[PDB]
DNA sequence: TAAATTCAGATTAGGAAT
DNA sequence: TTCCTAATCTGAATTTA
């Protein structure tokens, strides 16, 4: 039959007056009611709504009820967005540790659109839950409707919203650039954020992260083995239970040449801590009031966390598998590589200790490799365990950088906690890279209509002018600067502990208190050192420059045929082959050289010249580490340690670790309850 | 009867554009 | 107490 | 056997020419 | 609209201390 409008028009003025712009289609007047195979709908009403082939009915909440001025019968209505509906798409069938997704659980959005009333099909229960309601007075109400919604989301950053210390856990911690820009921007914001406990099987990463937190509980194990142990901790903590001991160091589960299962340090009496032994614990057996004073001691102390115990987790997890960078991944299915399934054990941990604040950290290739499949994947693992959510992309740079760092973060948040905004850039930048197009509104950005006078984009020499000249091999780990700082950024970059409210000494300097850490380049072989040695001091000089190089046709590189073959002090050719093959014959890459005026995209592990522009602008080496590491924001005081790799590794793998303080700021004052409301974006205070 | 219809301002990184 | 030295 | 050295793919965003 | 080009928290095969 024809749908029919029901009932007096509203009045003419105070239709306008609700709905202004509507009087771009027009409307020559509205009602209240509609009628459609014979039922009745009026404003308000939840609604099904008839969708494309194989397309879901849509599911909606409609606004008005208006005959459009082209004399048709039209009905408007703002969307609820199904579980897979929203960015989460395919992996809306994944479950963590026992949660899925409800099929009945929608959220509503403020996207609206108009259809003709033949568009609408049955009226639908929905009803509004609020999470901080009695648990079991939601059940009934549940299962007293159709659909129902706790949650509203936003297309923009992909928001999953509601509608005084802190303990963190850093997982995946590395040299904890990122753990420690969280309580900086905390510490700014009003929070007393500390880094707990963290965990690296990377054994040098923990040195440092140990070194710049005396006070954090360092872990050097892996991640699924920190899990285990957090779940064979739990029931030691509720059970409270050939030599002679004196005490227990510390507890462990599984590790390397071990097997699974709880093991325990021992100091033997009698005996130095060099003799202090890994033993698990059948053999242990005969030990009882010592595991029952270790056990007892550290749940005292904290040393290991309990559900409830930690409120912020962050994560930095290994992106090594994900990258666009990795020439060998597995697009058909992400999750065959461990360091890919790393994510998964993340968020499994998150799952177990529940905390209040969640942080996960990675590039932009993991909202594009296998179609971002491992990135809905963690946002559906948020939203499967009823998380407040969002997705956000932030450039380095736009926070005091000379480097174009564009990396994903996802916030999650418990229902009784505020979502936090992500923090507006600070900086201009120099724009090198682009953004995927179906996470364009997961920009953290300011709009094009509207952006204020920002801070310059930062150079490199704003970053390294400082810095005194240093050979290719430069053994020392401390030295002295070769005079004051030149740029502002230097400044704010050698400022001590407690100007940066760094309080991991407590009050006090700390430890290399003006000292220049870790100005150390990598040592190229003498091969590689003469070939940077041949390189020229210009702007944009790299191997074309060497001698025997030409450019042909199409900007190929080819080789001089008229100069024989360029040979080295060892035998071995002055130019490589890798460089006349690298990207077709194309790159200006190997063995570049960076000016003082141009910026380096993205600092990585790996610090030789072969396929990256990392030579010092006017010095025969490369970058150094601490070079690398003031490109990403490290404080001069933190100090790496390690072989020199694993120091250019550490500072490779961080996060910047302004970004990191500006995401920590905006923890902060959504943890305090300082909010302005439902805006994802928030301008920075002066800082 | 048929099917109804289910339907974002740039950002600014760099100095100018 | 008592243990094992492996 | 480990350590060092050498070479290298698959997509996608934007950018100038016309 | 064309092609390119720039860009991707790097990995694996081979050779050599
Ligand atoms: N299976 C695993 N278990 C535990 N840690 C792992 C791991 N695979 C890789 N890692 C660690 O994950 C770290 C990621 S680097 C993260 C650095 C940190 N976000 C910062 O800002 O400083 C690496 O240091 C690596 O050692």
């Amino acid at each position: 039959h024809e749908p029919e409008f029901i009932g007096s028009p509203v009045a003419a003025d105070e239709a306008r007056s609700n709905w202004p712009k509507r009087y771009e289609l027009k409307a020559r007047c509205h009602y209240r009611s509609a009628k459609v195979d014979n039922v009745v709908y009026c404003l308000g009403d939840d609604v099904y709504v008839k969708a494309g082939e194989n397309e879901a009915d849509y599911i909606g909440r409609i606004t008005e009820f208006f005959e459009g001025t082209d004399q048709c019968h039209y009905f408007t209505c703002r969307w609820f967005f199904r579980a897979e509906d929203t960015v989460i798409n395919s992996l809306v069938s994944i479950s963590v540790d026992g949660h899925k997704h409800d099929p009945r659980r929608v959220f509503l959005s403020e996207e609206k659109n108009d259809n003709v009333l033949d568009c609408i099909i049955s009226k639908v229960k929905i009803v509004h839950v609020d999470p901080n309601m009695d648990p079991k007075a939601k059940a009934q109400l549940i299962e007293s409707c159709d659909l129902y919604y706790d949650m509203s989301y936003s297309v923009a950053y992909s928001t999953f919203a509601n509608i005084r210390t802190a303990t963190l856990l850093d997982l995946y911690s590395g040299c904890g650039g990122m753990s420690t820009g969280l309580c900086l921007g905390a510490a700014l914001s009003g929070l007393k954020l500390e880094t707990r406990w963290a965990v690296d099987f990377n054994s040098f990463a923990c040195q440092s992260l140990k070194y710049n937190h005396p006070q954090t509980e360092v872990r050097n194990e892996k991640a699924d083995e920190f899990l285990a142990l957090l779940k064979e901790w739990a029931v030691l903590c509720k059970k409270y239970v050939e030599f002679v001991v004196e005490k227990l160091v510390g507890i462990c589960y599984g590790g390397s040449d071990r097997e699974n299962g709880i093991y325990f340090k021992v100091q033997w009496e009698g005996y130095g801590p060099e003799e202090d032994t890994w033993e698990p614990i059948d053999n242990l057996s005969d030990c009882p009031q010592k595991i029952r004073e270790f056990v007892q001691e550290g749940h005292k102390r904290k040393i290991l966390p309990l559900p409830g115990d930690v409120d912020v987790i962050c994560g930095g997890p290994p992106c090594q598998g994900i990258s666009g960078f990795n020439r060998y991944r597995n697009r058909d299915e992400p999750l065959k590589d461990e360091k890919n399934k790393q994510m998964v054990t993340f968020m499994d941990i998150v799952a177990y200790l529940k905390p209040k604040y969640v942080l996960m950290e990675n590039v932009v290739d993991i909202l594009k490799f296998a179609d971002g499949y491992l990135g809905k994947y963690a946002l559906s693992c948020l939203v499967a365990m009823k998380y407040q959510a969002r997705l956000g992309m932030m450039v380095a740079g736009c926070y005091g950088l000379p480097q174009f760092r564009m990396r994903v973060f996802l916030w999650g948040a418990l229902s009784s906690m505020v979502l936090p905004k992500y923090p507006l850039p600070t900086y201009d930048v120099v724009v090198r890279g682009g953004a995927p197009n179906a996470f364009s509104q997961c920009m953290v950005a300011y709009d094009e209509t509207q952006k204020p006078s920002l801070k310059k984009a930062l150079l490199l020499g704003d970053a390294i002018s400082d810095l005194p000249k240093v050979q290719n091999h430069q053994p020392n780990d401390v030295m002295e600067y070769g005079g004051s700082p030149k740029t502002e950024f230097q400044r704010y970059i050698r400022l001590s502990r407690k100007d940066m409210l760094d309080w991991s000494f407590g009050e006090g300097a700390g430890p290399d208190e003006g000292k220049l850490l870790d100005h150390q380049p990598l040592r190229l072989n003498n091969d590689d050192y003469e070939r940077v040695q041949q390189i020229p001091v210009k702007k944009g000089a790299n191997f074309r420059d060497l001698k025997g190089v030409r450019v042909g046709a199409n900007n190929i590189v080819e080789w001089d045929p008229e100069i024989e073959r360029v040979k080295l002090s060892s035998g071995k050719p002055l130019v490589p082959d890798y460089a006349m093959s690298f990207i077709k014959g194309k790159s200006l890459k190997p063995f570049g050289r960076l000016w003082w005026d141009e910026t380096v995209p993205t600092v990585v592990t790996r610090a030789e010249p072969h396929n990256q522009v990392i030579i010092h602008p006017t010095q025969a080496r490369v970058l150094t580490i601490r070079e690398n590491a003031r490109l990403q924001g490290f404080p001069d005081y933190y100090r790496l340690f390690g072989p020199i790799k694993e120091k250019y590794i550490q500072v490779g793998n961080a996060v910047a670790v302004p970004v990191a303080r500006a995401l920590g700021y905006c923890l902060g004052q959504a943890y305090l309850g300082e909010s302005e409301g439902s805006d994802p974006l928030y301008q920075l205070p002066p800082s | 009867k048929q099917t109804a219809r289910k339907s974002a301002p740039r950002k600014q990184l760099a100095t100018k554009a | 107490q008592t243990a094992r030295k492996s």
